[PDB]
């Protein structure tokens, strides 16, 4: 986000990717170097390498020419690694991979390395972005095991690769309104999957299926002739999944599909102002707090988020809208699990409020979020009384404080604000946690939970820091075109809890980024002149 | 008895 | 002559390549062998942005299928699909409906493209 | 309809494309799984040149397998493989016939090529040898370990006689228990059975 | 002002954090049955006692079931989805939940065996009942057990430690550390681990398991 369209390519000149340094320097200047995999989880280091490579690839400007299929092969490091996979994703993410020649597509995909394959599929699909070209969709069709013809001998495809394929597949079918593919996507979400010759249920994939289905049929819900009937059937099916209450867990409709259904019903009626559908999606706090409640609590955040976005006219800018119909209503004011649904209530409400006022900037919204972050910052990552009801609640506060910081950076994007920078700075720095101040595999898992929590805490503040300084401050987010909201909402998907599902999607706001800074330069002298009043007609 | 130790 | 047209086409000399293919057509002893040239010759006109001119060559490449008792070859499949698409923009749905049905025996992506086009023109028929 | 020898037509496949095409216990299973995925990938991604090529029957998968640098019936015997230039191929198509509309129909439900579908539907060989760690171990403390000794012995009645120390123990597979026969002062060295398990001939350490 | 005050009530910080001086080590629960104590009697039901014969174990197995079911309580063991780490094709988890000492469930696979208990609706568990057989199943006896908690497979977190030395009877574990006010556990996701068995075992059985939650006419 800091470097969107800064550097330009020379074509002849060879690109370079700086390897991850990951060496910390202390004020005592006693350098300590981290080495993998003894110090950290092995997957993390090259996952960071993949993220850095994506940033390096995205650094190329959109309007740059000369980036053909030969150029990427010219920049190939002769040894595939995470950096080049991220770099490959970046160029495709910027629309450079419009027509990549079939020669070296195989050369990339011949090794079964997941990162390069993931980068190739998502970037290349994002480059074409809805052209419905056959020579490409068939490649993902081969990759996806479920869409492969039934009865065929299973070929080893990684599950994360399947998630990567399906999202790139769905994005290839943007605004296609293709029934033959949409129904297959829907049936894929509910159904169970095969991994290592044993049936398995995945939340990440079902989330990937849900976002895919919502994107294929984006803007297809504004219906007031069989297309209307088929959309109503699809709509009432999704309402069935999201509202079904089961006393006994059915194996093939678990709760893991709830998030995918909610994101799909979200994108179906995005910016449609259908009061009805919002009502069976919006949840009333007064009624639910009386009852025991069911389903995973995290569903509530997505449900209220979806409901607010359906009504793309009444996103309140005041603290009343955020704090509508909320009261603790209990003598025990201590942090207890019963008041978790309220925290997910605000998290969904503030995030939709942030997305609504994306890059337009404001003062009342900024002040309200500043007050909220000032209130919620102190409790953050505070393991005082090690109680599981307490620990689960504070983890939700860790999620809640991540959303507000991201939303606060989102509303004030490309402005380089001071107090916002200060808050994201503190959240960025100082690990806190059980360690510092404020049976071997079992200990490995006990540590791995904490390291994963720190990883989830860092991605949110890093995303906020990048959003504050987007394209060196000369680029801003776009929320006018219908799909721009779709990609923006998709990229800000809060997946900060373990195992950080669909993380590679975080680098996808770049479709909503367009040059939105106007500056004045002199003709004769050729230098910039500033501080001159500009009148605008809107 | 199985469960043979290394 | 046909090879020369490909070389001119690949070097960005579309003005010259038109005359090159036209000479090749006359030299051909049988009309059947002109199916490949007609489709490619029509693409260059589309690259020159005169859609009316490319229609006449599009008629000939489709018509060779009828003269050859329904040859149903690949390079006429793309011809009918493109011809039907333009006819929708012209507002003549009836004249476009028969094109989709005649090309319903192509590749997997070819048939679905015409099938959906058939439904769209059928509703407005 | 037949191309001349001296003036061959050029296929769309390029010099380095053939360089790509020709490129190649649970370990064996994984290696077999990787090879079919790679073969399927290069078959599906390519084949437009191969589809334009060929004269009759055969398949694009057979062409790729023929490139040099329980089995079902092979169709045709051509081993031409990949090639830059083709002589026989002059653009020609067969007229549509009822088999073709049958074929294009079973293709309508297939998101991949029929040839690739046939390759995947083909059954891989389930031919492996399993010689792994024992699936069952019982108890026999204090077993003799002398080079001139041979103690255990099979009998048709799921019955094993063992010389554990200085006593003869009986292990029944059908029951899984241990039964003691007798014991003496001198250790046993060899065990045997006579008839149909009726008698047990045992050799001692003194003959 | 109502908005400002409620926000403080949801998230008290200055009032809550006393010193922030947590010891951060995992608490370990002692399960030995040779010492008599009021707290141990609450968690150990069958009573403190040569090794009893298997039929005596079966007899005490039934009497333990009867005593646990004697009190006012609701059993919802069959109201949840179960998915162990791996089977062995001889006995699924059904014979573990069949309330029969003779039949039992066995896993076969990796050493850190996992037992998953998924719930469909928010059920408030109060007492968890587990049966061990040290003398009967010494080869596959569970020696160390770690119980997790969470609302989903995503947010599984450590709850308690359990070390096994000699327990030939039902074990009751009511939960009080998490919530002192409710004296019960509220979660939708519970998983169990068996990282190592007794005398360096490989696999592990599970004889019994149960879950406990609280709450003229014409025929």
């Amino acid at each position: 986000a800091v470097a969107y369209a800064t550097e330009k390519p020379i074509s002849t000149q060879k690109w370079v990717i700086q390897p991850l340094n990951l060496i910390s320097v202390f004020p005592d200047d006693t350098k300590i170097t981290v080495k993998a995999p003894e110090d950290i989880a092995h997957d993390i280091v090259e996952w960071g390498q993949f993220h850095a490579g994506v940033s390096s690839g995205l650094r190329i400007s959109k309007k740059a020419t000369g980036i053909t299929g030969s150029w990427i092969a010219f920049n190939k490091p002769k040894e595939l690694d995470a950096y080049h996979g991220g770099f490959l994703l970046g160029l495709g993410l910027n629309g450079h991979l419009k027509n990549l020649e079939e020669w070296h597509i195989y050369n990339y995909l011949s090794p079964r390395n997941t990162h390069i394959s993931i980068g190739l599929l998502l970037g290349m699909s994002s480059s074409m972005k809805g052209s419905m070209d056959s020579k490409l969709i068939k490649v993902i069709s081969v990759h996806l095991v479920a869409f492969l013809p039934s009865g065929s001998s299973d070929l080893n495809i990684d599950l994360k690769l399947q998630t990567a394929g399906i999202i790139g597949m769905g994005m290839l079918y943007l605004n296609s309104r293709h029934k033959r593919m949409s129904d297959s996507i829907f049936a894929q979400l509910v159904s169970l999957l095969n991994v290592n010759d044993e049936m398995v249920a995945d939340e990440e994939y079902r989330l990937a299926a849900g976002i895919s289905l919502g994107l294929i049929n984006l803007g297809a819900g504004q219906t007031k002739v069989e297309q209307n009937v088929m959309y109503e059937d699809l709509t009432t099916k999704l309402l069935e999944i999201v509202t079904s209450t089961y006393d006994v867990e059915n194996d093939w409709i678990p709760e893991n599909s709830q998030i995918g259904a909610v994101i799909a019903i979200m994108f179906l009626f995005l910016k449609s102002n259908n009061f009805g559908i919002s009502n069976m999606l919006k949840v009333d706090l007064k009624e639910i707090l009386k009852a025991n409640i069911n389903t995973r609590p995290e569903l509530l955040m997505y449900r209220e988020w979806a409901s607010n976005m359906i009504l793309w006219e009444f996103i309140g800018d005041d603290l009343s809208f955020i704090m509508k119909d909320v009261d603790i209503g209990v003598k025990f004011s201590e942090l207890n699990t019963d008041l978790l649904p309220i925290y997910y209530t605000m998290a969904g409400r503030i995030l939709a409020m942030g997305i609504r006022f994306a890059s337009t900037g404001n003062l009342k919204i900024r002040n309200i979020l500043l007050s909220l972050v000032d209130k919620f910052l102190p409790l953050y990552q505070y393991p005082g009384k090690q109680n599981l009801d307490f620990r689960l609640t504070i983890s939700v506060i860790n999620v809640l404080t991540n959303v507000i910081v991201v939303s606060l950076s989102m509303v004030m994007c490309a402005s380089g604000d001071l107090e916002v920078l200060r808050r994201v700075k503190y959240l960025h720095e100082v690990a806190s946690g059980p360690y510092s101040d404020l049976s071997d595999p079992t200990a490995y898992l006990e540590d791995k939970k904490d390291i994963d929590d720190h990883y989830g805490k860092f991605i949110s503040t890093n995303l906020a820091l990048g959003f504050l300084f987007l394209g060196s401050g000369q680029y801003a987010l776009n929320t006018s075109t219908l799909e721009s909201i779709a990609f923006l909402s998709m990229s800000v998907l809060p997946t900060y809890t373990t195992p950080h599902p669909l993380q590679e999607l975080k680098h996808f706001w770049s479709m909503a980024v367009e040059p939105r800074c106007l500056v004045i330069k002199d003709i004769s002298t050729g230098d910039a002149v500033n501080n001159v009043p500009i009148e605008l007609v809107v | 008895l199985s469960d043979i130790t290394n | 002559w046909q090879v020369l047209g490909e070389c001119y086409s690949k070097t960005g000399n579309k003005v010259e390549a038109i005359k090159c293919y036209k000479r090749s057509i006359k030299a051909s002893q049988t009309v059947d062998q002109n199916t490949s040239i007609y489709y490619r010759l029509a693409q260059l006109y589309e690259e020159l942005e005169d859609l009316q001119e490319c229609k006449k060559f599009m008629m000939k490449c489709v018509d060779v299928e009828e003269l050859l008792e329904g040859i149903v070859t690949d390079e006429t499949v793309k011809a009918r699909l493109w011809l039907a698409i333009f006819e929708i923009k012209a507002g003549n749905y009836q004249l476009a409906y028969d094109y989709a049905m005649g090309v319903s025996s192509g590749t997997s992506q070819e048939i679905e493209e015409a099938r959906m086009l058939a439904r769209e023109c059928r509703r407005h028929m | 309809v037949y191309g001349d020898r001296y003036i061959p037509s050029r296929t769309d496949i390029d010099f380095n494309s053939i360089v790509s095409i020709s490129s190649m216990v649970e370990y064996q299973k994984e290696r077999q799984a990787h090879e079919t995925y790679n073969t399927l990938l290069k078959n599906e991604l390519f084949g437009e040149m191969l589809s334009k090529d060929t004269v009759g029957s055969e398949s694009s998968i057979d062409r790729i397998k023929n490139t040099r640098p329980e089995i079902t019936r092979p169709s045709s015997n051509s081993v031409r493989g990949a090639s830059l230039l083709t002589y026989q191929q002059r653009k020609g198509r067969r007229l549509s016939a009822a088999s073709l509309l049958q074929s294009q129909f079973f293709d309508s439900m297939s998101p991949v090529r029929p040839d690739s579908k046939q390759l995947l539907l083909s059954p891989g060989k389930q031919f492996r040898q399993i010689a792994k760690v024992p699936y069952r171990v019982l108890d026999a403390p204090s077993l003799a370990d002398d080079f001139y000794y041979s103690l255990i012995d099979w009998s048709s009645t799921d019955v094993l006689a063992v010389a554990l120390g200085k006593s003869i123990f009986l292990t029944d597979n059908n029951t899984g228990d241990v039964v003691h026969l007798c014991d003496t002062e001198n250790e046993y060295t060899s065990l045997s059975w006579i008839g149909a398990g009726s008698h047990l001939a045992v050799g001692q350490a003194n003959g | 002002i109502g908005i400002n005050k409620v926000l403080d009530h949801l998230a008290p910080s200055e009032l809550i954090k006393p010193v922030k001086s947590c010891h951060n080590k995992p608490s370990v629960l002692v399960l030995d049955d040779r010492i008599v104590d009021a707290a141990t009697k609450d968690l150990y039901v069958n009573g403190f006692q040569q090794n009893p014969t298997p039929e005596n174990l079966q007899h005490m197995f039934h009497q333990g079931i009867e005593i646990l079911d004697s009190a006012r309580m609701i059993n919802v063991t069959h109201l949840a989805l179960w998915k162990p780490s791996s089977f062995k094709l001889g006995n699924p988890v059904d014979f573990a939940l069949d309330d029969n000492y003779d039949t039992f469930w066995q896993s076969d696979g990796g050493q850190p065996h996992q037992l998953d208990i998924m719930f469909s609706k928010r059920m408030d568990i109060c007492v968890m009942a587990i049966f061990f057989s040290m003398i009967a199943d010494e080869s596959y006896a569970p020696s160390l057990v770690k119980v997790y908690a969470g609302h989903s497979p995503s947010d599984a977190r450590f709850y308690k430690m359990l070390e096994v030395r000699n327990v030939n009877g039902w074990v009751a574990l009511r939960f009080l550390d998490n919530r002192e006010d409710d004296q019960l556990l509220k979660c939708q996701f519970i998983r169990l681990l068996f990282p190592v068995n007794h005398e360096n075992g490989k696999d592990t059985h599970l004889r019994g398991i149960r879950l406990y939650v609280p709450s003229a006419i014409l025929r």
